């Protein structure tokens, strides 16, 4: 919930397609019209490259992390039997 | 199973530290006295590098097995669920249109039949 | 412009309604326990003939797979006395 | 505790007995029992596709 | 927040070029391997094509109660699943009644023109 | 830095028995493993 440029909350997350790390509008394009440029690796990178705006159509905004939740636990469980069974 | 230089069933499998990979030690073995290194990633490997303890296991069957078997069930069924909020998208985009064309000729019936009648009116009554 | 914000908002409208109909169903209860029992019918009548034919080649299967675990089971037994 | 008492936590069995002509909490139990059914057919086809080239591998 | 496929919080999003859409790996990599194109705009994509791209972990709070909810949550999403099918069914069914009266209308459009035309020629006369 | 696991022929289950089992299973080891 960061920008990479500022350190802000992005209002409006914008994601270079060159390195992967979602920065603000704002700032991001403040960084092309200098030097036309991605500001993590340097590569090249424009404005029009740029994916803007939030992502939910056909979506809609529980159990998913139930599953994760019941993996989490399970870990715990091997750990454990592990070291008794050492002993 | 396989040994990735040969091709076959190695019969004494030594795994090793770089790239990993299920090699046979015998074939493995010549790999490395040619040169030292590791047959796929051409990363330095000696012999020793090369690898052939109390929890007892039973073999990989229908927990975890259970839980990432769950994960395919619903990683499927959220799939499911685009094929129709996508075909959703289509129809109700086609019934607005529909439903729009529907509107807009049917008060065109209804002037037709004020028309059609109004002249039978007029004409009849000449 | 118009035109085409009218049809948005009386497909959203239209929308709302198909939404509220299915809502407050969740007569028409006989109907969808009739359309199961043809489902039940014709579907079970499919589990049980994919389960039979798969059954028979591998209950077999089952049976060498399972006969080797139980191998491991003995494997492992004898590998601690021996580690011991 | 479970293990301590000797007793499994009771699961949902429900899904198997049902009753035609219930009422709205039957016609939940229903439609339960269709999309279950559909997902079982097709969870059975996916096995026999492969059949026992699936098993004999394992 | 969201990836634009099966409605989760995703774990592992990546986004496609093609169209602006973070996507989740395992998801949309299925939908690639059956046909390569992209889900919502329907150009074509590969999977080298996508750009690997909050975490905030659940505490349910104060275990076999926890049984039952998965119980029930499976339970719910196969009804919500369910419900949201039917309804696809019908709005094509009543849309298909909706295309039989506008072609009807308009052939019904044809005869009262004729009964106009006719009018026009003996007001004529 | 394949295994294959042929899912039963009877595979409801799952959610019931099969889970019920696996934490029945790992229940009572482990509370027979800690008398041991």
């Amino acid at each position: 919930m960061l920008c990479a440029i500022s350190g802000k909350v992005p209002r409006r997350p914008v994601l270079s397609p060159k390195s992967r790390t979602i920065f603000e509008k704002s700032l991001l394009e403040q960084y092309v019209k200098d030097t036309g440029n991605d500001p993590i690796t340097n590569e090249p990178l424009s404005i029009e490259e740029i994916v803007e705006i939030v992502p939910s159509a056909q979506q809609a905004s529980s159990i998913p992390n139930l599953l994760t939740s019941l993996q989490n636990e399970w870990d715990a469980i091997m750990l454990e039997n592990f070291k008794l069974r050492s002993t | 199973m396989l040994c990735a230089i040969s091709g076959k069933v190695p019969r004494r499998p030594v795994l090793s530290p770089k790239s990993r990979t299920i090699f046979e030690k015998s074939l493995l073995e010549q790999y490395v006295k040619d040169t030292g290194n590791d047959p796929i990633t051409n990363e330095p490997l000696s012999i020793e590098e090369i690898v052939e303890s109390a929890q007892q296991a039973s073999l990989t069957e229908s927990i975890p097995n259970l839980l990432t078997s769950l994960q395919n069930e619903w990683d499927a069924i959220m799939l499911e669920n685009f094929k129709l909020r996508s075909t959703l998208d289509s129809l109700t985009k086609k019934l607005s249109t529909v439903m729009y064309e529907r509107d807009a000729a049917k008060l065109v019936a209804a002037q037709l039949l004020m028309e059609k009648n109004e002249d039978s009116k007029d004409l009849p009554k000449s | 412009x118009x035109x085409x914000x009218x049809x948005x908002x009386x497909x959203x409208x239209x929308x709302x309604x198909x939404x509220x109909x299915x809502x407050x169903x969740x007569e028409s209860r006989m109907q969808h326990i009739t359309q199961g029992r043809t489902s039940m019918k014709i579907q079970f009548k499919t589990a049980m003939p994919p389960t039979e034919v798969l059954l028979e080649s591998i209950q077999s299967k089952v049976e060498s797979i399972e006969q080797l675990q139980r191998k491991l089971q003995h494997v492992q037994p004898l590998e601690q006395q021996n580690n011991e | 505790a479970l293990y301590t008492e000797y007793l499994k936590q009771r699961n949902n069995k429900k899904r198997r007995t049902p009753d035609f002509n219930d009422d709205d909490d039957t016609l939940f139990l229903e439609e339960y029992r269709r999309k279950y059914p559909r997902i079982d057919t097709s969870r059975y086809i996916p096995n026999e596709s492969s059949e026992v080239s699936l098993l004999g591998i394992v």
